[PDB]
């Protein structure tokens, strides 16, 4: 299949990360992050959308602590606050970026309906043709750091991705997103940086610098 | 467990 321009938007490991496709939809995403952030920054607007009795699977608006911007999120789990049983703690999945955070319900609002239009932008992927250097599954922190560096995750670095394989999703050991429960396979991709001067793509770079092993 | 994605701009 054909190559596509992407950003790597979030990383768990080289075999679990998220991409956003660059194009009309990424421009619309950036615009939506702007509009949502402007909108939900007003208390009147937030009161138009006060959260009551949240539930798993609900799509909401939430503040991201690290940039004070508002994002679409899916409630993946809800548990009692252990200090404070009168409150809950929410496990959120940011549907357009792919990262997850635990959040207080005080930082969540109902999502204004027209913000649902744009399709969820983050696509979960794994890096094709690699496996961990640890064989006794887990990646060394140095390998994760290296992958984060090569992708420049969350710094808007254009990469070229190509889907070259698929694999079944592992059975879940934690609460997961509704989409991760639909039977859809995970795409395994080649990734390369058109701006780095290497002919090697990111898999081959990681393998030849001892950060990964070939499959 | 290396299953949760992280974003740090």
């Amino acid at each position: 299949s054909k190559p596509m321009e992407v950003y790597v938007s979030a990383v768990a490991s080289p075999t679990k990360f998220w991409v956003q496709l660059i194009g009309p939809q990424s421009k619309k995403l950036a615009s939506m992050v702007q509009e949502m952030t402007s909108y939900y920054s007003s208390a009147e607007n937030r009161a138009k959308h006060v959260l009551t009795a949240p539930y798993v699977g609900q799509i909401v608006a939430a503040v991201f602590k690290f940039d004070e911007k508002w994002y679409r999120a899916e409630i993946v789990d809800i548990m009692p606050n252990q200090y404070n049983p009168k409150e809950q703690v929410i496990d959120l999945y940011f549907v357009d970026y792919g990262d997850s955070e635990y959040i207080s319900p005080a930082d969540i609002c109902e999502l204004r309906t027209d913000f649902l239009t744009l399709r969820f932008q983050a696509v979960e992927c794994f890096l094709a043709n690699v496996k961990s250097t640890i064989q006794t599954i887990t990646w060394p922190k140095s390998s994760i750091a290296k992958f984060e560096e090569l992708t420049e995750v969350a710094h808007w670095r254009k990469l070229i991705a190509r889907v070259v394989t698929y694999k079944e999703r592992p059975r879940a050991t934690t609460a997961v997103s509704a989409a991760a429960k639909e039977g859809t396979p995970l795409p395994g991709v080649e990734l390369f940086d058109p701006a780095d001067n290497s002919e090697l793509n990111i898999a081959d770079l990681m393998i030849t610098q001892g950060f990964a092993l070939p499959l | 467990d290396q299953g949760r994605g992280r974003r740090r701009p």
